[PDB]
């Protein structure tokens, strides 16, 4: 019959606690449906106190009723606070040492510290038995973030592999003048080899032609470096890649076979959030 | 692809003779084409030869007296043999190689040259 502190997509935390009450004007026999409270990690424990006081019967002493006092305890314990980040997933021990926490402690700070144990206590004044709520683990607090990071990193791959094929089907075509340059030399080889070893004319005649052709290829490269070859012609290569990245209407959500504003910095910005949460809980990720 | 020769015959010592051989069946121009002789009992010996990329050399007994000459247009080997002797007597053959593989691959029909004594 233990309570829960659940995490939501937003920063809020939903608190399920089964109060043992219901046949009560004042609590000083079926219980009432467990209380579900929505709290923020930045509001103090005193606000969580007056939240539970509203969904609870008054406390009567003699002629007057008064709001019950609520005390939160945790297993907190030589000079370094032993953090585990396991929470309810921890090992548990026979009997634990509890300490009171100040009503000014923010719920977020109190929860991450109490994660050293498997549960934190909630005591309502006037009722002898204390309640138990299982502290969320580090993995619990980052469930929607991790599950969304897995979703982000998978759509990125469905979008990267089409930029991959777009950026590889643009090299076999752009390297056509490189293979043609090799064919020009090998064909020029065969002309020189044939005339020397299969023709009467000697090196007196062919060598100047090989020199005039050498200067021609040098000047051909000078007229080539006199185009967009100087500095970075990647702008011309980027235009061919941009034309190859045509839009596709295949998938309504996570559209396949297209390319645009790849927002990967949110997948990294989300990972920075999950790792910062692991550090304050004192764990690796 | 094979060669045929024509020009052999009889002539006495100190005479002259011109030898001709025509290569045919080649898609290209052959690299090497030369002349070889065969004494009545000895082996096939080298007389004269012209490799296009390589040398144009004669044999020792041949040097100074005969002249080999190729014309690649008509693809014909010529051997002008002057100052003949009885030791010049042999069956003369036409050998050709399409590529510079040192050795001999293609052979001709053969013409006899006789120098009496
Ligand atoms: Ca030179």
């Amino acid at each position: 019959t233990k309570g829960r502190l659940l995490t939501t997509p937003t920063r809020l935390l939903k608190l399920i606690l089964p109060i043992p009450f219901h046949p009560e004007q004042e609590y000083i026999e079926d219980a009432v449906e467990p209380l579900a409270l929505l709290v923020h990690p930045q509001q103090p424990l005193s606000y969580l106190e007056r939240l539970i006081q509203a969904e609870i019967p008054p406390l009567l002493v003699k002629d007057r009723e008064k709001l019950p006092e609520i005390i939160f305890r945790a297993e907190a314990d030589s000079n370094v606070a032993s953090y585990s980040g396991l929470g309810r997933e921890g090992p548990s021990k026979g009997d634990t040492h509890w300490v009171r926490w100040s009503g000014s402690t923010e719920i977020g700070d109190f929860i991450r510290d109490a994660a050293r144990g498997r549960e934190f206590s909630v005591t309502i004044e006037g009722h002898a038995e204390e309640l138990r709520v299982a502290v969320p683990s580090f993995k619990d607090r980052t469930y929607y973030m991790r599950m969304r990071l897995r979703r982000m990193s998978q759509e990125i791959d469905q979008m990267a592999t089409v930029k991959r094929e777009c950026d590889l089907l643009a090299h076999k075509g752009a390297h056509a003048l490189a293979k043609g340059g090799f064919a020009a030399l090998a064909a020029w080889w065969g002309i020189v080899y044939y005339v020397t070893f299969h023709t009467d004319m000697g090196w007196d005649l062919v060598e100047p032609i090989t020199y005039l052709a050498g200067l021609a290829s040098i000047m051909g490269g000078y007229l080539w470096f006199l185009f967009i070859s100087r500095d970075l012609s990647y702008k011309a290569a980027m235009n061919v890649t941009v034309s190859r990245r045509q839009n596709a209407l295949y998938q309504e959500r996570g559209f396949d076979p297209a390319k645009w504003d790849q927002l990967v910095h949110d997948a990294n910005g989300l990972r920075r959030e999950i790792k910062f949460a692991a550090t304050e809980y004192g764990v690796e990720w | 692809v094979q060669l045929q020769e024509s020009g052999g015959g009889l002539v006495q010592a100190g005479g002259s003779l011109r030898l001709s051989c025509a290569a045919s069946g080649t898609i290209f121009s052959p690299h090497y084409m030369g002349w070889y002789r065969q004494a009545p009992g000895k082996e096939r010996e080298f007389v004269a030869g012209i490799g296009f990329g390589t040398t144009t050399n004669y044999a020792n007994s041949v040097k100074g007296r005969f002249t080999i000459s190729r014309d690649n247009a008509k693809n014909t080997v010529y051997l002008q043999m002057n100052s003949l002797k009885p030791e010049d007597t042999a069956v003369y053959y036409c050998a050709a190689r399409l590529y510079p593989i040192l050795g001999h691959t293609y052979w001709g029909q053969g013409t006899q040259v006789t120098v009496s004594s």
